[PDB]
C-alpha cells in the first residue's frame, strides 16, 4: 500500500531555501515559507497541505 | 588591550602600534524592559585608512528578521573558479563567456 | 504544577480544580542571531470566562 496524495495537496520540491529561522511570538522559529503564495509558516500546525 | 594617546603622541617614529577594533555587527540587542545603564562607550582613535582589507566573510549567522544581516559579506567569485592549468603552466580562471 | 485531561474528565462533579495560566507579556525576545529550537508548547485547556 502507498497512499495516493489528496487533492487538496500542492507539490513542492524541498529546497534549503523554503526554511529558515524567523521571529514570532518571543522565539526564533524554523519558519517555512510557502512557494505558491509566499506565506510564511513560523509553526509546524496550519501549515497548507 | 589599549592603546593611551599618551604614547601615540610621545614615541620614536618607527615604533609599531597594534591598534584594536570591535565589529560590533553580532553584540547582542538588550531585552525590551530592563533599564538603561549610565555610561557611554568612546573612542579616541580611529584609522585614516580601511583596516580589514583582509576580509573574506564576515556574519555567518541569520538575522530573524531581515533576509540577510547588514553589514554580511560574501566570499568572493574568485575563491572559487578553480578554472584550468592552461598549456604554459599558467593557472586560469574560467572564461565568461564562450570562446 | 498541572492539571491532566484524564482528571479534568473524570472527576467527581464537585472537585475544585487549580488552573495556572502564565501571563507571557514579559518573556525575553531571543536574540536575533540565535538559532530556532524544535518543539511548540501547546495549551489545552482554556477558560470559557476572563
Amino acid at each position: 500500500f502507498v497512499p495516493d496524495v489528496p487533492e487538496g495537496y500542492v507539490a513542492v520540491q524541498y529546497a534549503h531555501r523554503l526554511f529558515s529561522s524567523s521571529l514570532a511570538n518571543k522565539r526564533n522559529r524554523v519558519t517555512y515559507t510557502h512557494p505558491p503564495t509566499g506565506m510564511a509558516y513560523p509553526s509546524p500546525t496550519g501549515r497548507p497541505h | 588591550q589599549h592603546v593611551d594617546a599618551e604614547s601615540i603622541m610621545t614615541a620614536p617614529k618607527g615604533k609599531l602600534f597594534h591598534l584594536q577594533f570591535m565589529d560590533g555587527l553580532l553584540r547582542p540587542e538588550p531585552s525590551a524592559f530592563d533599564p538603561p545603564a549610565s555610561g557611554e562607550d568612546m573612542r579616541l582613535i580611529y584609522p585614516l585608512q580601511p583596516i580589514s582589507v583582509a576580509r573574506s566573510m564576515r556574519a555567518i549567522v541569520n538575522h530573524n528578521e531581515v533576509d540577510r544581516p547588514r553589514g554580511a559579506v560574501a566570499p568572493s567569485s574568485y575563491e572559487m573558479d578553480t578554472g584550468t592549468l592552461s598549456r604554459n603552466g599558467d593557472l586560469l580562471y574560467s572564461p565568461v563567456a564562450n570562446g
